[PDB]
C-alpha cells in the first residue's frame, strides 16, 4: 500500500498508510460513510488493526447487496442471508487456526 | 498558462465511472415506461406545452442534459425511433445495462479493448441466434399483419381500440405503397399524413379514401359538393405580376393608361381560358387567384382553391392522379385529375374542410384523428406513428420474431451455450453482456408487479430445455406462457437494430477515457 | 532600465517554460496512442460533443495560448497534411527531444551542439530506415496493403472491424486509382465521398461501386430511377431569364409588354428543350431550378436535381464522361447543346437511408469512381469512424504510391535507439551527447504504447533493444530487425510476419517534422511579452 | 462524474492521484532545490529575503534560507524538513542535503513515468543507501595518536573547510582558529550556550575577538554608577540573584501601628534591613557585584562610596557564563556569603567597543566558557557571521565526539558513486538501473561546485571520473585552479558522519516523497 | 524576472509551492546585481557632493515635519526614507562608521558606491563577483598596510595641543562651525582632555554634557567646567 499525504483543516500534514487515520483526517458529510468510519474507529479502540480490513468487506458487501436488491431480493431476505453467513464464519474462523 | 482558464480536464477511472452512472441514470428515467402495463409521463415543454406520453423517443427527446453520455443515450434513442421507429425504451435499456456490465469488468484490471471485442464477438452471436430463431410471415394473410400490428400498439395508450387503429394502419401503408421504374417505396412520411381534429370521440376516426385539408372556396358561388370532379392542380399564381427584369413604362398617350389596364384583365381571361380548355371541376393551386380569375372561372362552373401547401398539393396529386403544373398553356389531357370519386366542402366545428375522399386507387392518404383533446390526440398520432412504421417494417423484411423477452432469454442461453467453448479471457464480458440481455424479461416482470426472482428463474430454467424458445413472460399477468399461443411478435428488423445500436452503444461509451470542456467553437 | 510595456523571461527559465509547455501538449494525447490506446470526448462548451482519438484533430479543437504549444499544435497538423497518419507519434517525439536537449542545456552543454547533434541524428536515422529497415511491397502483393490498413485502423473506434474495413478501403483506392502522365499512377484520395448516416450496425456500411450524392431530387413528380442515365452536368442556374443590371426594359407601346414578359420565360423554355432533345435522362445542376423548368423535367420523365455541390459535379462529371458547360454557347454563336456532352451510368436511384434519401449514381461508365456510406449508432460515431477512414485511406495512398513499408510497434524506434547510440561514439565530442540524448527520445514511442497496455515497460523495452541490439552485432541474426511489440499479450513479436506494417514515409516525415520542431523551439532563450 | 445531491467528502477537496501528481511533487522538489542550488561551494552566492514586515535577511545558510522561504507543498516541505534535520543533527550539509534528495528524485522521474512501481525503487535506494554508508564507514581516514598537536590541526582544518563558503572566508583561517579554542575550552557536554556570541556594530572583522572569560553589555546603571572604579586588578566578584533597593517587604505584607515612634523604628527597620544586606555583601570582601534582580541606586551610591562594581539586571546566561569562568555561584541570600562562592578573575574592565560599554572579564585560568565578540558594518552581517560560526562550531564539537575525516570537494561522492556503479554492474537488472540512477544522482555536488565557479561541469567531471576509476580515492573540485586535485592533501577535511547524515536524510526524504501516490486537502476553516 | 515561477503543472493541476507565490517577485543572478550597484550608486551620489570643506548641506523633513539641516552623512541616511535594501546597506554602514569612529561617515559611503560602480564594469566584462571580491580585500589590505607606513605620530600631551587642535579644525572644517572654527575645536579638544582617563584608556562620552539654548550668537558658545542644569 502507499501513503497518502492529507491536509486537514487546520493545513496539518498527514502522510501514512494507516486506515483509520486517514479516516480521521478526511472531512467525511456522506452520512452512511459516516457510519462505516464510526465501524472502522471501534474496530481500532476494540482492537488497534484490521481498519482497512472493516472498511473494505463493508464496502464490498454493500455493493453485493446491491446486485442482490437489483437482480429481485428483498432488503430484509439480504440482512437475514448476511447475518446467517456471519454467524457460519465466526464458527468456521476457529477451525482455521494455524 | 498553456490552455485556457476555462479548460477542464479530467481522466482516469473517473472517467468511465462517471460515463457509466450517466447513461444508468437515463436508462432509469424511463425503465418504467416498458411494456403493456407502462404507465405514462407528464413532460413541460419549456415553450408551455404539455408532452404527455410514454413513448421513450418522445420522453427522452424532451431532456435537456449536461453530461455528455446522456447526450449520447440521447442521439441513440433518437437514432432507433428514426430507423425502424419502435423499440426505443429497449435499446436505451440495454445500452443501460451492457455499460453496467462493462464497469464491473472496468472496476478490475482488464483494459476496455478487451470487453469491446467480447461485446463485438458477442453481437454477432446475437444477430446470428435471432436470424435463426425467426419465422416467416405471409403478407397476404390480413389476420397476420392485424396481430402483428396490435403486438406493436399493445403497449400504448392507443391499445384500448386495437382493431380500430389497427385497421387504420394496415390501411394507410397498404394504399401508400408505391412502385415505380422497378422502384418500390412506401413513404409514411411524405404522404398518409396524420391530421387531428380535437372534439368528437376516437372511435369516429377513419382513414380517408384521399385527402383532406383545411381550406374552403374562395368565394361561395362556386359549388361545395361536386360528384366527379375533374381536378387541374397548378403552381403558379392566377394575377397579374411583375417580371424579374427592370421593366419601367412611359406614357404619353391618353389611352395607355387604360389600355395598360385592359391588358391587365385580357392577361388573366387567358389564362383562365386557358384552363378551361381541358373542362375541369376543381381548380387546386399553391398560391393566390385573382378575383378577376375566380369570376372567370365561375363563368365556366370551376371551384376553385387557394394558397395550398406544397405538400398537400403532392399528396392530392398522388390520391387523385394528377400532375402539378406550372404554365397552363401546356396542360394536358394527361394532367387532368381523373380517379376522384368525390370532393365535399363541409363544416366541422367553426372550421371548413374540403375533402377528396372517394378516389379509386390511390397512392396518398390522410388520416381523421378525433379525439378529446389536442394531447390526447398527439399521443394517438404517435401511436398510430408507431403502427404503420411497424407495418413498413414487417412488410419490407416478412421475418418475425417471439415477443416478450422469449427472444432475449433465448439469444442468452444459445450466447452462454457458446461461451462454453472460448477457454480464453474474453469469455467473462461475452457471457456477461450474453446475461445482460435479461434486463427485459426482468423489467416486463417488474412492470407487470410480480415476483422478479422467481420468475426469472423460472424462466431461464426452462430455457434450458429442446424447443422452448419462444417462451416468454405475460406482461399483464405475471406468468410464463408460451408466445406462440399469446401471440406477441415482433419484426425480426426492430430486434436487430436494437441490439446493434444498444451493443454498439456500449462500445462507443467504452471506447473514451478522456474527458476535455470549455474551449470555444473556434469558428 | 530597458523600460519595455512587457514581461520579459530569459535564462533558463523561459527554456524550462517552454519545455513545459511542449510536455504538456504531449502528455494530453500520450493517452491515445497504440491499440490500446482510448479515445477522447471533447465539449465544445455549448453542449457539442466530438468523440476522437486523432492526436491532430485534438490538438486543432483545444484552444492553446503557449507559443510553444502552438508549435506543436500547427506540427501535428502539417503532419496531417502533408502524410495523413502518424499525428500523434510526431507530437510525442518533439516533446521528448526537445525535454532531453533542455536537459543537455542545463547540463551546460550549448544549444548550438545539441542543434548539430539533432541534425546529424535525423540524418542517420533516416539513412538507416532507407538502407536497412524498409520492405519492397512487390513480394508482399494485396496483403501488404490490406495489413497496412489494419495496422492504420488499430486504436480507432473501426479497429476491431478491421477484416472488413480493410478490404472496403482497399477497394475503394483501387477503385479510384488513375494514371497521369511520366506513367506514375496516383490515387486521389478526397475523391472518395464519405457519407455518414446513422442507423444499421458498423458491419452495414456500403461501399458503392459508382458515386453518392447527398442529394434530392427537386419535385416528387420526377421518377426515382432511371436504367439508362444519359447525366448532363451543367454550371448555370435554370430560372427565369433576368436581363442584367446593364440592360433596362422601357416601355413606350403596350402591346409589346406581353411579349417581353412571355420571352422572358421562354428563353429558360427553349434552353430545357434543348437540352432535353438529345436523350438527356438525369439533369445535375450546381444553381437552382425553379418551379416551371421543374415541371418541365416532370413531364419528360427525367430526373433533375439542384443545388450540387462543385465538386461532387465535377467527380460525377469526370466519372461518367459528361462536360461540365457552364452555359450552352458553341464557337458559332448559337445555343446549343450536343450528345458528345452526355455522361452514362448503368443506373441512377435515389435510395432511402434512415428517414432519409439520398442518390446512387451507380456503375459509371469510362471511369471507375467510389464512395462509402459509413452506418453507426449516432453522429459522434460516424464522425469518429469517417476521421478513422481517412487515415486508413491516407496510410493505403502512401503504401501505393511509395511502395516501401516498416514494421510497427516500436521496432523502428528501437532499431534507430540502438544504432544511434552505436553511432554517437564515432561523431564529435560534445554532439556525441546530443545524437545519445536523440537516440534515447526515439525510446519513448514503445514506452507509451506499453503504459497504455498497462504492462511493465522497462523489461519489454530491455528484451526489445536486447532483441535489436542482437540483430544489429550478429551478421546472422539480422531477421530479428522485425521484432516489435505485441500489445495483446505484452511480449515481443515479429512484426513484419504479424502484418503490423506502415508507410516509410509516415517515419520519415515525422522524424524530420519533430527534428525542426524541436531545433525551432530550442534556439529561444529570451522571451518578451508585450502587454495588449 | 455526476452531481450526487448528497456528497462523501465536504465541498471543496481537492484530491490528486497517481502518475502525474508524483511527477509533480518531483517538480517541486526539484523547485525547492533550485531555491538554494547556488550557495554550494567557496563560489557560492547569498540570498536576501525580505518577510512581510520589510525586514530582509541575508544568508548563506540552505536551512535559514528554506525556512525563510513559506513552502506550503506538502511534498515540498518535505526537503525544508530534512533540511532542518540535518542542521539539528549535524549542522552542515544543510545545502547539499536538498540537492541530493531533488537529484535522486529527477533521476528517478523517468523510471516513475513508465509505470515502474514505487517499492522497487524505495529498496533500490535503501539499498544503495546502506551500501553507500558503510563504505563511507570504511574508507574514512582517522588516525589512531591521541595526539594534541594533530588533533588540533584537525580540528582547525575541518573549521576552515566548513567556513570556506561564507562572507568570512576571507579570514577562514582566523576564525576557525577562534572557534577551535573555543571549543577546546568547554569542558564535557559542549554547550552551546556556554558559547557567548555578542554582536557590536561597526569594525572590521580582523576586530573581532575571543574573550578567554565572559563579556556583556552595561545593563541600565542608576545614578551615581560613575563614581564606581572601572578596573580592578584581582576582583572577587558576588553573583547574586537579589533585589537591592528599598521596597515592600512582601506582597501581602502589611504594617500597622499607631505610635509615632513606631513609625519612625519602621522606616529606619527599612533602611536597616537594605543596609544589612549592603553591609554583608561589602565584608564578603568581593569587589565586583552583579545580580539577576535589579540594584537600585542607593545600592549603587553604597557601593561607590566603597569603591565597588556593581551591575543589575543581569541576563541569566551572562550569569551562568560569569559563573563557568570566573568559578563562582549563584546566590540567592547573602546571609552566608563565604569565600567559596565567590567569583575570581585576574582582571576585570569596562571598556567601549563601537560606541557601546562592554564588561570584561579576562584571566581566568580555569573558564569553561567563551565569549565572542563580532564586529561588522550591519546587523545582518553580523547575523550571517554568527551562523557562519555557529556552523563551524557544530563541525568542531562533532570532530571532538569522533575524529573521522573524509576528503571533500565531491571527492568522497565520486568515491560513492564510483563503488555503487561497480556493485550495480553485478546484478540482475531491474535494481540496476535504478542503483545506477542514485550513483549518477550522487555527481551533483561537484557539478555543483563547477556550475557555481563559472567552470564547465562536464570537463571536469570526466577528469574526476577517470581518475577515480583508474586508482585515486580523495580526488575532487580544485576550485582556485579550476581543474582537479587530491583535496585530501589539499586539506579539504569533512567531518565523515556529515556526509553519511546527508545521505541518510536525502534517501529517506527520497523514499517518503515516491511512496506517496494521492494527495487529499480538505477546505480551510474558519478562512476569516 | 518576476512573479516567480508561473507553471501550473504539465499535466494541468494546480501547483502551488509557496505561500502567496502569485504576489511575490524574484531577481536572479547578475540583473540584481545590476539593480544592486545602481541602488548603491545612486546613494554615494547623492552623498558625494556633501564631501569636503565645500560640501553642501542636505536639508531633512521628517515625517512630522520637522526639518533638519545637516552635512553629517550618518545623519541624512538615517533620516532618509528608504525602501531598497542596498540603501539600507548603506545607512546601516554610515551609521557603523558613526559608531565607531565619530567622523568620515561620508567618505564611506562615496568610497562603497565607487568600488561598486567600478565592480560593474569588470562584471560586464565575466568575471566572477567573489573574483572582484577578492581583489578588493587584497587591494584593501595593501592600502591598510601603506597607510601604516606613511603613518605620522603626534603628541597628545596636556602641554601641548597644537597637534590637536589642528586635528579638531580639520575635522570642523566642513561643517557651518567654521566661522567659530578656533574657538570651537579649543573648546572640544578641552572637553575631551579634561575628562578622560590619561593612561591610553576609555573617553566616558557620558561625562560630556552637551546643551544648547536658542538666543545669544554662535560664538557664544563656551566650555564650562562643571554642570549647567535647566533648574533654578
Ligand atoms: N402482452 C404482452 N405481454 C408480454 N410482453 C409484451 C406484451 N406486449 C409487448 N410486450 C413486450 O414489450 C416490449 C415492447 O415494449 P414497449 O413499451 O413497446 O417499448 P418500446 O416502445 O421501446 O418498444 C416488446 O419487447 C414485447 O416483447
Ligand atoms: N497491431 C499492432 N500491434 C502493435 N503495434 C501497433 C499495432 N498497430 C499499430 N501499432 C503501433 O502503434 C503506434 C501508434 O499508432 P496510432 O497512435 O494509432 O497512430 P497515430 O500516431 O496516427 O495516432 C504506431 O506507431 C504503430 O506502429
Ligand atoms: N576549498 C574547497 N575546495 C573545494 N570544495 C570545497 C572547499 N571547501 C568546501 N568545499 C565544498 O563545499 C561544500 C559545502 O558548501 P556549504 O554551502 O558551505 O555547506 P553545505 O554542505 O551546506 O553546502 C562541500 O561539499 C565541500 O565539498
Ligand atoms: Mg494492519
Ligand atoms: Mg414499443
Ligand atoms: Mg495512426
Ligand atoms: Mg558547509
Ligand atoms: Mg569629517
Amino acid at each position: 500500500g502507499m501513503n497518502k499525504m492529507v491536509i486537514n483543516h487546520l493545513e496539518k500534514l498527514f502522510v501514512t498508510n494507516d486506515a483509520a487515520t486517514i479516516l480521521r483526517e478526511l472531512e467525511v458529510q456522506h452520512p452512511a460513510a459516516k457510519m462505516i468510519v464510526m465501524a472502522s474507529h471501534m474496530q481500532e479502540q476494540e482492537v488497534g488493526d484490521g481498519t482497512n480490513f472493516v472498511l473494505v468487506f463493508a464496502g464490498a458487501l454493500l455493493e453485493l447487496a446491491e446486485e442482490l436488491l437489483r437482480i429481485g431480493l428483498s432488503v430484509s431476505e439480504v440482512i437475514e442471508g448476511y447475518e446467517i453467513a456471519c454467524r457460519k464464519a465466526h464458527e468456521i474462523l476457529p477451525n482455521l487456526v494455524c | 498558462l498553456v490552455l485556457s482558464q476555462n479548460t477542464k480536464r479530467e481522466s482516469g477511472r473517473k472517467v468511465q465511472s462517471g460515463n457509466i452512472n450517466a447513461a444508468k441514470t437515463i436508462a432509469d428515467i424511463i425503465r418504467t415506461c416498458l411494456g403493456p402495463k407502462s404507465m405514462m409521463k407528464m413532460l413541460l415543454d419549456p415553450m408551455g406545452g404539455i408532452v404527455m406520453t410514454n413513448d421513450g423517443n418522445a420522453i427522452l427527446r424532451e431532456i435537456q442534459v449536461q453530461h455528455p453520455a446522456a447526450k449520447s443515450m440521447i442521439e441513440i434513442s433518437r437514432t432507433q425511433d428514426e430507423e425502424v421507429g419502435d423499440g426505443t425504451t429497449s435499446v436505451i435499456i440495454l445500452a443501460g445495462e451492457m455499460l453496467s456490465v462493462a464497469e464491473h469488468f472496468l472496476e478490475q484490471q482488464m483494459h476496455p479493448t478487451v470487453v469491446i471485442s467480447a461485446y463485438r464477438k458477442a453481437l454477432d452471436d446475437m444477430i446470428s441466434t435471432l436470424k435463426k430463431i425467426s419465422i416467416p410471415v405471409d403478407i397476404s394473410d390480413s389476420d397476420m399483419m392485424l396481430n402483428i400490428i396490435n403486438s406493436s400498439i399493445t403497449t400504448k395508450a392507443i391499445s384500448r381500440w386495437s382493431s380500430l387503429a389497427c385497421n387504420i394502419a394496415l390501411d394507410a401503408v397498404k394504399m401508400v405503397q408505391f412502385e415505380e421504374n422497378g422502384r418500390k417505396e412506401i413513404d409514411i412520411k411524405k404522404y398518409a399524413r396524420v391530421e387531428k381534429i380535437p372534439g368528437g370521440i376516437i372511435e369516429d376516426s377513419c382513414v380517408l379514401r384521399g385527402v383532406m385539408i383545411n381550406k374552403d372556396v374562395t368565394h361561395p358561388r362556386m359549388r361545395r359538393y361536386i360528384k366527379n370532379p375533374r381536378i387541374v392542380l397548378l403552381d403558379s399564381s392566377l394575377e397579374y405580376k411583375k417580371g424579374e427584369s427592370q421593366t419601367d413604362i412611359e406614357i404619353t398617350r391618353e389611352e395607355d393608361f387604360t389600355r395598360i389596364l385592359q391588358m391587365e384583365e385580357e392577361y388573366i381571361q387567358q389564362l383562365c381560358e386557358d384552363i378551361i380548355q381541358l373542362k375541369p371541376d376543381v381548380v387546386i393551386t399553391e398560391k393566390g387567384i385573382s378575383d378577376l380569375a375566380q369570376h372567370y372561372l365561375m363563368r365556366a362552373n370551376i371551384t376553385a382553391i387557394r394558397r395550398v401547401r406544397k405538400t398537400d398539393n403532392n399528396r392530392i396529386a398522388r390520391a387523385c392522379g394528377a400532375r402539378i403544373v406550372s404554365r397552363p398553356e401546356e396542360l394536358r389531357e394527361d394532367d387532368v385529375g381523373t380517379g376522384a370519386g368525390l370532393l365535399e366542402i363541409k363544416k366541422i366545428g367553426d372550421e371548413y374542410f374540403t375533402f377528396i375522399t372517394d378516389c379509386k386507387d390511390p397512392k396518398a392518404c390522410t388520416i381523421l384523428l378525433r379525439g378529446a383533446s389536442k394531447e390526447i390526440l398527439s399521443e394517438v398520432e404517435r401511436n398510430l406513428q408507431d403502427a404503420m412504421q411497424v407495418c413498413r417494417n414487417v412488410l419490407l423484411d416478412p421475418q418475425l420474431v417471439p415477443g416478450g423477452g422469449a427472444s432475449e432469454m433465448a439469444v442468452a442461453h444459445a450466447l452462454t451455450e457458446k461461451s462454453k467453448a472460448m477457454t480464453g479471457v474474453e469469455q467473462w464480458p461475452y457471457r456477461a453482456v450474453a446475461q445482460a440481455l435479461e434486463v427485459i424479461p426482468r423489467t416486463l416482470i417488474q412492470n407487470c408487479g410480480a415476483s422478479t426472482i422467481r420468475l426469472l428463474t423460472s424462466l431461464r430454467a426452462k430455457h434450458t430445455q429442446e424447443n422452448c424458445e419462444t417462451w416468454g413472460v405475460n406482461g399483464e399477468t405475471g406468468t410464463l406462457v408460451d408466445m406462440k399461443e399469446l401471440g406477441i411478435w415482433e419484426p425480426l428488423a426492430v430486434k436487430l437494430q436494437t441490439y446493434k445500436t444498444a451493443v454498439e452503444t456500449a462500445v462507443l461509451l467504452l471506447r473514451i477515457d478522456d474527458i476535455v470542456s470549455g474551449h470555444k467553437k473556434k469558428g | 532600465p530597458l523600460s519595455v510595456f512587457g514581461d520579459r523571461s530569459t535564462g533558463e527559465t523561459i527554456r524550462s517554460q517552454n519545455v513545459m509547455a511542449a510536455a504538456s501538449i504531449a502528455n494530453i494525447v500520450k493517452s491515445s496512442l497504440g491499440p490500446v490506446g482510448l479515445d477522447k470526448m471533447l465539449v465544445d462548451d455549448i453542449g457539442d460533443v466530438t468523440i476522437t482519438n486523432d492526436g491532430a484533430t485534438i490538438l486543432k479543437l483545444l484552444e492553446v495560448e503557449h507559443p510553444a504549444a502552438k508549435v506543436l499544435c500547427e506540427l501535428a497538423d502539417l503532419q496531417d497534411k502533408e502524410v495523413g497518419d502518424g499525428t500523434t507519434s510526431v507530437v510525442i517525439i518533439a516533446a521528448e527531444l526537445l525535454k532531453n536537449a533542455d536537459e543537455l542545456v542545463k547540463q551546460k552543454i550549448h544549444p548550438t551542439s545539441v542543434i548539430s547533434g539533432y541534425r546529424l541524428a535525423c540524418k542517420e536515422a533516416v539513412r538507416y530506415i532507407n538502407e536497412n529497415l524498409i520492405v519492397n511491397t512487390d513480394e508482399l502483393g494485396r496483403d501488404c496493403l490490406i495489413n497496412a490498413a489494419k495496422t492504420s485502423m488499430s486504436s480507432k473506434i473501426i479497429g476491431i472491424n478491421g477484416d472488413f474495413f480493410a478490404n472496403m478501403v482497399v477497394d475503394a483506392v483501387l477503385a479510384i486509382k488513375y494514371t497521369d502522365i511520366r506513367g506514375q499512377p496516383r490515387y486521389p484520395v478526397n475523391s472518395v465521398n464519405i457519407l455518414k448516416a446513422h442507423g444499421r450496425s458498423q458491419m452495414e456500411s456500403m461501399l458503392i461501386s459508382g458515386y453518392a450524392l447527398n442529394c434530392v431530387v427537386g419535385s416528387q413528380g420526377m421518377p426515382k430511377r432511371i436504367v439508362n442515365a444519359k447525366i448532363a452536368c451543367l454550371d448555370f442556374s435554370l430560372q427565369k431569364t433576368k436581363m442584367k443590371l446593364g440592360v433596362q426594359v422601357v416601355i413606350t407601346d403596350p402591346e409589346k409588354l406581353d411579349q417581353i414578359r412571355q420571352r422572358e420565360s421562354d428563353i429558360t423554355k427553349e434552353r430545357i428543350q434543348k437540352i432535353l432533345a438529345t436523350g438527356a435522362n438525369v439533369i445535375l445542376t450546381t444553381g437552382g431550378i425553379d418551379d416551371m423548368c421543374l415541371k418541365y423535367f416532370v413531364e419528360a420523365g427525367a430526373m433533375a436535381v439542384r443545388r450540387v455541390l462543385k465538386r461532387d459535379l465535377k467527380r460525377i462529371a469526370k466519372a461518367s464522361g459528361a462536360t461540365i458547360l457552364s452555359t450552352l454557347a458553341n464557337l458559332e454563336g448559337e445555343e446549343t447543346f450536343e450528345a458528345a456532352m452526355l455522361g452514362q451510368a448503368e443506373e441512377v436511384v435515389q435510395e432511402r437511408i434512415c428517414d432519409d434519401e439520398l442518390i446512387l449514381i451507380k456503375n459509371t461508365k469510362a471511369r471507375t469512381s467510389a464512395s462509402i456510406i459509413l452506418r453507426g449508432a449516432n453522429d459522434f460515431m460516424c464522425d469518429e469512424m469517417e476521421r478513422s477512414l481517412h487515415d486508413a485511406l491516407c496510410v493505403v495512398k502512401r503504401v501505393l504510391e511509395s511502395k516501401s513499408v516498416v514494421p510497427g510497434g516500436g521496432a523502428v524506434e528501437a532499431a534507430l535507439s540502438i544504432y544511434l547510440e552505436n553511432y554517437a561514439t564515432s561523431m564529435g565530442s560534445r554532439e556525441q551527447l546530443a545524437i545519445a540524448e536523440f537516440a534515447r527520445s526515439l525510446l519513448v514511442i514503445p514506452n507509451t504504447l506499453a503504459v497504455n497496455a498497462a504492462q511493465d515497460s522497462t523489461d519489454l523495452v530491455a528484451k526489445l533493444r536486447a532483441f535489436h541490439n542482437e540483430a544489429q552485432v550478429n551478421p546472422e541474426r539480422k531477421n530479428l530487425k522485425w521484432i516489435g511489440l505485441d500489445l495483446s499479450n505484452g511480449k515481443p513479436r515479429d512484426n513484419k510476419q504479424a502484418g503490423v506494417f506502415e508507410p516509410t514515409i509516415v517515419k520519415v516525415k515525422s522524424l524530420k517534422f519533430a527534428t525542426e520542431a524541436a531545433i525551432t523551439i530550442l534556439r529561444i532563450d529570451d522571451l518578451i511579452k508585450l502587454h495588449p | 462524474m455526476m452531481p450526487t445531491p448528497v456528497i462523501l467528502l465536504k465541498e471543496g477537496t481537492d484530491s490528486s492521484q497517481g502518475i502525474p501528481q508524483l511527477v509533480s511533487n518531483i517538480s517541486a522538489c526539484q523547485v525547492i532545490a533550485e531555491a538554494v542550488r547556488t550557495t554550494l561551494g567557496p563560489r557560492g552566492m547569498d540570498k536576501l529575503i525580505v518577510d512581510g514586515r520589510g525586514k530582509a535577511t541575508i544568508s548563506n545558510d540552505g536551512a535559514t534560507i528554506l525556512k525563510l522561504l513559506d513552502v506550503v507543498h506538502p511534498a515540498a516541505k518535505t526537503l525544508v524538513d530534512i533540511a532542518k534535520s540535518q542542521d539539528a543533527e549535524v549542522g552542515d550539509g544543510t545545502t547539499s542535503v536538498t540537492l541530493l534528495a531533488a537529484e535522486f528524485l529527477k533521476q528517478v522521474k523517468p523510471y516513475v513515468e513508465e509505470g515502474l512501481h514505487p517499492q522497487i525503487i524505495i529498496r533500490a535506494f535503501r539499498t544503495a543507501t546502506q551500501l553507500a554508508v558503510n563504505k563511507i564507514k570504511e574508507i574514512a581516514v582517522t588516525v589512531k595518536k591521541a595526539d594534541k598537536v594533530e588533533q588540533r590541526k584537525l580540528l582547525e582544518k575541518c573549521a576552515m573547510t566548513a567556513l570556506s563558503s561564507k562572507l568570512i572566508s576571507q579570514q577562514k583561517a582566523f576564525f576557525a582558529k577562534m572557534v577551535v579554542d573555543a571549543v577546546m575550552m568547554l569542558d564535557d557536554l559542549l554547550q552551546l550556550k556556554m558559547i557567548g556570541i555578542k554582536k557590536v556594530q561597526g569594525g572590521a572583522l580582523e576586530d573581532s575577538q575571543l574573550v578567554a572569560g565572559v563579556a556583556f553589555k552595561k545593563t541600565f546603571s542608576y545614578a551615581g554608577f560613575e563614581m564606581q572604579p572601572k578596573k580592578y586588578h584581582n576582583p572577587k566578584i558576588a553573583l547574586l540573584n537579589v533585589e537591592l533597593e528599598l521596597k515592600a517587604e512582601k506582597d501581602n505584607a502589611e504594617i500597622r501601628v499607631h505610635t509615632v515612634e513606631d513609625y519612625q523604628a519602621i522606616v529606619d527597620a527599612e533602611w536597616n534591613i537594605l543596609y544589612d544586606k549592603l553591609e554583608k555583601i561589602h565584608h564578603s570582601g568581593a569587589k565586583v557585584v552583579l545580580s539577576k534582580l535589579p540594584i537600585g541606586d542607593v545600592a549603587t551610591q553604597y557601593f561607590a562610596d566603597r569603591d565597588m562594581f556593581c551591575a543589575g539586571r543581569v541576563p541569566e546566561e551572562d550569569l551562568k557564563r560569569t559563573m563557568m569562568a570566573c568559578g563562582g555561584s549563584i546566590q540567592t541570600s547573602v546571609n552566608a556569603l563565604s569565600a567559596d562562592v565567590l567569583g575570581r578573575c585576574q582582571v576585570f574592565e569596562e571598556t567601549q567597543i563601537g560606541g557601546e560599554r562592554y564588561n570584561f572579564f579576562t584571566g581566568c585560568p580555569k573558564a569553561k566558557t567563551c565569549t565572542f565578540i563580532l564586529r561588522g558594518g550591519a546587523e545582518q552581517f553580523m547575523e550571517e557571521t554568527e551562523r557562519s560560526l555557529h556552523d563551524a562550531i557544530m563541525i568542531v564539537r562533532r570532530a571532538i565526539k569522533n575524529d573521522s575525516v573524509v576528503a571533500g570537494g565531491g571527492a568522497i561522492e565520486m568515491e560513492l558513486s564510483k563503488y555503487l556503479r561497480d556493485y550495480s554492474r553485478t546484478i540482475p537488472g531491474k535494481q540496476q538501473l535504478l542503483i545506477g540512477a542514485y550513483a549518477k544522482a550522487l555527481e551533483i555536488i561537484p557539478r555543483q561546485l563547477c556550475d557555481n565557479a563559472g567552470f564547465d561541469a562536464t570537463n571536469i567531471l570526466n577528469k574526476l571520473r577517470a581518475r577515480h576509476a583508474q586508482g585515486g580515492t580523495w580526488y575532487g573540485v580544485d576550485i582556485n585552479n579550476e581543474d582537479i586535485a587530491d583535496n585530501f592533501e589539499a586539506f579539504v577535511w569533512e567531518p565523515a558522519m556529515v556526509r553519511i547524515n546527508a545521505l541518510t536524510a536525502a534517501s529517506e526524504a527520497a523514499c517518503l516523497i515516491v511512496s506517496v501516490d494521492e494527495t487529499i486537502k480538505n477546505p480551510r476553516s474558519t478562512v476569516d | 524576472a518576476s512573479m516567480g515561477t508561473l507553471a501550473f503543472d504539465e499535466y494541468g493541476r494546480p501547483f502551488l509551492i509557496i505561500k502567496d507565490q502569485d504576489r511575490k517577485s524574484r531577481l536572479m543572478g547578475l540583473e540584481a546585481l545590476k539593480s544592486h550597484i545602481m541602488a548603491a550608486k545612486a546613494v554615494a551620489n547623492t552623498m558625494r557632493t556633501s564631501l569636503g570643506p565645500n560640501g553642501l548641506d542636505k536639508m531633512m523633513v521628517d515625517k512630522d515635519g520637522d526639518v533638519t539641516v545637516t552635512n553629517d552623512g550618518a545623519t541624512i541616511l538615517s533620516m532618509m526614507d528608504v525602501d531598497h535594501q542596498i540603501a539600507k546597506l548603506m545607512v546601516e554602514l554610515s551609521k557603523s562608521q558613526d559608531d565607531e569612529i565619530g567622523d568620515g561617515t561620508t567618505g564611506v559611503v562615496v568610497l562603497a558606491g565607487a568600488l561598486l560602480e567600478e565592480a560593474e564594469q569588470l562584471l560586464d566584462r565575466g568575471i566572477h563577483p567573489i573574483r572582484i571580491a577578492d581583489g578588493y580585500e587584497q587591494a584593501a589590505r595593501v592600502a591598510i598596510e601603506h597607510l601604516d607606513k606613511i603613518s605620522d605620530s603626534v603628541l597628545v600631551d596636556i602641554k601641548d595641543t597644537e597637534p590637536l587642535i589642528q586635528t579638531a579644525k580639520t575635522t570642523l572644517g566642513s561643517k557651518v562651525v567654521n566661522s567659530c572654527h578656533r574657538q570651537m575645536a579649543e573648546i572640544a579638544v578641552n572637553a575631551v582632555l579634561t575628562v578622560a582617563d590619561m593612561e591610553r584608556r576609555d573617553v566616558d562620552f557620558e561625562l560630556i554634557k552637551v546643551e544648547g539654548k536658542v538666543g545669544g550668537r554662535l560664538e557664544d558658545t563656551k566650555l564650562i567646567k562643571g554642570v549647567i542644569v535647566d533648574k533654578d
